[PDB]
């Protein structure tokens, strides 16, 4: 009845997934939350 | 019911090249009766709109061909071929 042209639109076309290769440097947390991970250890080690 | 031999009749209305604006089918119903002693039968009914085919006729055909008293012979031979035809 409805033909082969209308019933084809009933099905959806999916997304063909592909890779998303990033380099992803370690995720830097915010300073406010990283001052919570460690207590007041600020300015106390020699960075050199 | 195990089989049909409908003698049907339909009515098409085109709105474009192939699609039908409407379908009308009334036909008749057929099947075998008791001891090869057949009597009267009944009919059918159908309407449609903006259709690409007739369900009734396509169904009857799809299950099989009609009462076909014509099976084609295997190979061809001439009948009166030549210049005397």
């Amino acid at each position: 009845v409805n033909g082969d042209n209308v019933d084809a639109n009933y099905s959806k076309v999916m997304v063909e997934p592909r890779a998303n290769m990033k380099f992803d440097f370690p995720t830097l947390k915010s300073y406010d939350e990283i001052k919570q991970i460690a207590p007041e250890l600020e300015g106390m080690l020699d960075l050199e | 019911f195990d089989v049909l031999t409908f003698r049907c009749e339909s009515t098409y209305k085109f709105k474009s090249a192939n699609v039908y604006s409407s379908i009308k089918t009334t036909g008749q119903v057929l099947l075998e009766l008791p001891t090869k002693e057949v009597i009267q039968v009944g009919s059918v009914d159908y309407e449609a709109g903006t259709s690409y085919g007739n369900p009734v006729t396509d169904y009857l055909s799809r299950n099989g061909k009609t009462i076909e008293e014509s099976v084609i012979f295997e190979n061809a031979i001439p009948l009166s071929s030549g210049e005397e035809l």
